[PDB]
């Protein structure tokens, strides 16, 4: 009773993130630069390359790389941010100005410092600052990027989450009924400027639909609710002492020593400490929506009694069925018939009428019957108020006007004898029922404050409050509802508005965990599905979705429920943020792949002595980079069902083939392996055996760094060769065009806790009201 | 607590 | 012009009791709105509405139109809505002087002489019945009046 709200109390708001460091996947290189006719020049050249070559082999562990890598920009996707902290000083700027990142300042100085530079860059960097408006509150910082690496900052500055923060902003964050509750005065002694910013939660309801066939998780979130809600009812105050009300009890029963009386039991479970219990227990169970049974004697009448009141301010579809109808059919036999001379009751067990209906349609009296039918048909008013679903009583039971009906019954029932049975059982009977008459308004009042109460714990309340019996129920002992019943008086008791405070943080906690979970979540298992990853088994995931909802055990849960909660999950639509940081992915992944000088991305086989292309970042080389004309084969087609039948037909005839697929491959730099072909020797391994692993294209870059490149001065042939690699290039470093202009705020502060600023107490409790302006425990 | 979480965001201010 | 709140308990209502004198004096814009707001409600709340035998309130605390303002309109007795017509319009009055800027009083509170008019609302108070309030308490607070 104590694991399960230090779970909750422990889960933390969402850690406010922030970056310092740019987002970035390229970096410039300098390269050299052959001229054409392959020879080399004294000048180099920069070009965009990747950090962190570390792309697999095969498509399938490609499209595993880029969803490992959405998840790291998930992670380092921030939700605010200020540029001047990451800011750096160009230590070549006219005005000495300020440029965004360290990184950024160290390409603009080996640049600057470089002899092969135009005049045009170096002015360039002499001519960028950093630009204010404190107007507006705004900067503008220079930056050098790639234009990916643009595009994922630019999301970051336009799409960060934060929003200004005002007193008038503290006051809307807390509930309307308890602002609009005159018993509570709230102030504060602060003036928050405009400079302020503050994250909002996502308070958005159970897209999963746990109300439904997932019982068992929802009968562990119902119980943490339930035992959290038992942590902030309040205690009662100044109760009656039970020795004077144990003597009134005695005295009005004239307990006969030497005869044995039915009397006696009704001084059971008196205590205080049970009162709390009952107190306690009802009202966090209809916040919960915890059903509970009801543990009970048949032989102590006052628990029968007490059951009257009880399921009067408390609806039967509250109960569980085989409970109440026990309890309704003791009751039916001792007080009610007998107090007509109607027969006992022939009562069958699986009967779909509970005895109160058709007790209602046999006796003859309009007091008992009316009572009967505000039982049968009282039940919680579904109501959906400020965003969140709520089971709102009758308003003929918040204030106390049932209790009224339940005395004109009971004293219908003092006012007849009971033909049937002796005079001791009615004797019993009649002193029972005084003992609560007596009591009256003691009950009116009571009434009152648990409805006032649970309206009140409810205004604190995120997530819709479903009404669903579930597994486990909560005990309840009708001689607590006694002793409540029996000691109270002139004693109202409110909730602190801390106790509401905390209540309400935990929930929204909580509850904001649980939208940003599933968020997670579906992101995950969209981008698998849109990634073509078949080979992935979704359950980790939902262990992962799980194990961060703090309440659950994972270790004894099964797995198939995982996968129905993935197959809830996949209909979900995906956030904006995670959606469109994966839209940037995909249009941008292939452009990726190129690069990483590692692996290339298929290897062309045409039995004819073909050219090679002049590009300059190399010289000579036997790339491609349209695959056009040629036929092609995937290759983890081939490595899923081994069918070499069609590339060994193919290679053994000699016919042209494209091969696509993640491919590793060397960089041979010799002539003499250029002229004896042997990039086409690599290909006779896959029909000896018949695996493709061991393939490991030659990429024929030839340059006058070669070894033997006298020959191409010297004797006028083009290098020409069979078997190309498929391929593209590397984009040269343009400076300028590089450059762009990060527009941010400029000083704003966050603030994460909200409810500290107030300052709050209650009016003196007992002149607190209710909703109808008229006084709680009033009867004195 | 609450008067250090007050006191926190107090000083965030201050 | 350092803007000072209010911290009470708003069960003590004698702290109420002496903290009219503070509106009545002190100008109400020397305070930030919320606390201001605070003492006047439950100034009203407490004190005023359930000696004449209104219904407490239902207040919005995002409105332009400050709670006396509401009273001194549903207030029906000159001893007292006066008082509050003094309160909600006890702003500074800006003066030039010595070339300085000033912020001055409405020369009845230079004199003392507007609690005066305090004091006939509260003797008023004194006179009354709380029709519904208890009377072991309404005798507290009906005598902690006289106190002032």
């Amino acid at each position: 009773k104590e694991s399960i709200l230090k779970k909750l109390e422990d889960i933390k708001p969402e850690q406010v993130k922030k970056q310092t460091k740019l987002f970035r996947i390229f970096e410039p290189r300098q390269l050299p630069v052959y001229r054409a006719n392959g020879e080399k020049e004294l000048r180099n050249r920069w070009y965009w390359k990747l950090k962190r070559d570390t792309l697999p082999d095969g498509d399938y562990d490609v499209r595993e790389y880029f969803l490992n890598l959405y998840d790291q920009v998930l992670t380092e996707m921030p939700d605010y941010l200020l540029l001047k902290d990451m800011a750096v000083e160009n230590k070549n700027s006219r005005d000495a100005g300020k440029v965004v990142d360290s990184e950024t300042a160290a390409i603009c100085d080996a640049i600057f410092q470089d002899e092969e530079t135009e005049g045009v860059v170096r002015r360039f960097i002499a001519e960028m600052r950093q630009r204010v408006q404190a107007d507006r509150n705004v900067v503008n910082y220079p930056s050098i990027l790639h234009p990916i690496d643009h595009a994922f900052n630019e999301y970051f500055l336009q799409h960060q989450l934060v929003e200004p923060l005002n007193n008038d902003i503290i006051f809307n964050y807390i509930p309307e009924r308890i602002r609009n509750d005159v018993n509570y005065i709230l102030n504060m002694d602060r003036n928050l400027p405009s400079t302020a910013r503050y994250i909002r939660p996502n308070l958005l309801q159970d897209r999963l639909n746990l109300h439904d066939n997932f019982e068992s998780l929802w009968d562990t979130i119902t119980t943490s609710n339930y035992i959290l809600a038992r942590s902030v009812v309040p205690d009662l105050k100044e109760l009656v002492s039970t020795e004077a009300q144990i003597q009134k009890m005695s005295q009005d029963l004239q307990l006969e020593a030497l005869t044995i009386q039915s009397e006696t039991q009704f001084l059971t479970g008196i205590n205080s400490q049970a009162a709390n219990d009952c107190f306690k227990t009802l009202i966090a169970a209809m916040l919960s929506q915890r059903t509970m049974s009801l543990d009970f004697v048949t032989t102590n009448y006052m628990s029968l009694i007490s059951g009257m009141w009880l399921l009067t301010v408390v609806p039967n579809d509250m109960f569980i069925r085989e409970s109440l109808v026990a309890c309704q059919l003791a009751i039916i036999n001792t007080i009610i018939y007998p107090a007509f001379g109607m027969q006992r009751m022939h009562y069958r067990n699986g009967d779909p009428q509970t005895p109160f209906q058709i007790a209602e349609q046999q006796i003859q009296n309009f007091q008992v019957a009316n009572w009967l039918h505000f039982v049968n048909n009282n039940q919680f008013r579904q109501v959906v108020i400020d965003g969140v679903l709520n089971q709102v009583l009758n308003d003929n039971i918040r204030n106390g006007h049932v209790v009224n009906q339940l005395m004109e019954a009971l004293m219908q029932l003092s006012r007849q004898q009971f033909p049937t049975m002796p005079v001791d059982y009615k004797r019993s009977i009649q002193r029972g029922i005084l003992l609560l008459s007596n009591r009256l308004g003691q009950l009116v009042d009571l009434t009152r404050l648990l409805a006032y109460n649970y309206e009140t714990l409810m205004a604190c309340i995120t997530m819709n409050m479903q009404h669903v019996q579930t597994l486990t129920t909560e005990k309840l002992q009708l001689t607590s509802v006694t002793s409540l019943c029996m000691l109270i008086g002139n004693a109202t008791v409110i909730p602190s508005p801390q106790t509401l405070f905390h209540y309400y943080n935990v929930n929204v906690n909580f509850h904001s965990n649980y939208n940003e979970r599933i968020n997670d979540a579906v992101a995950i298992i969209t981008a698998a599905n849109r990634l073509n990853l078949y080979q992935k088994k979704m359950k980790s995931i939902v262990e992962d979705f799980l194990k961060r909802l703090q309440i659950f055990d994972i270790s004894r849960v099964p797995d198939d429920q995982m996968y129905r909660l993935r197959d809830r999950l996949r209909l979900l639509p995906v956030e904006i943020r995670r959606l469109d940081i994966f839209n940037l992915i995909l249009m941008n992944m292939e452009q990726i792949e190129r690069a990483s000088d590692k692996i290339a991305q298929g290897v062309i086989i045409a039995y004819r002595d073909m050219q090679l292309e002049r590009d300059e970042m190399y010289g000579y080389v036997n790339i491609a980079r349209n695959l056009d004309g040629f036929q092609q084969i995937n290759l983890e087609e081939l490595m899923r069902t081994g069918d070499y039948a069609q590339i060994t037909n193919m290679l053994l005839n000699n016919q042209p083939v494209a091969l696509v697929g993640a491919l590793p491959f060397i960089t041979d730099s010799s002539v003499i392996s250029l002229v004896a072909k042997l990039d086409a020797t690599v290909f006779a391994q896959i029909v000896k055996l018949r695996k493709v692993d061991t393939l490991k294209p030659i990429l024929y870059k030839i340059n006058s760094d070669s070894n033997d490149f006298y020959l191409v001065a010297n004797y006028d042939w083009v290098p020409t060769s069979t078997t190309k690699v498929y391929k593209q290039i590397p984009q040269q470093f343009d400076f300028r065009a590089s450059m762009h202009m990060l527009t941010s705020n400029l000083t704003f502060t966050v603030y994460s806790d909200l409810l500290a600023f107030v300052s709050a107490d209650t009016v003196e409790p007992i002149n607190a009201v209710a909703f109808d302006n008229m006084r709680i425990m009033n009867e004195l | 607590k609450e008067e250090h979480q007050k006191e926190v965001q107090y000083e965030i201010l201050q």
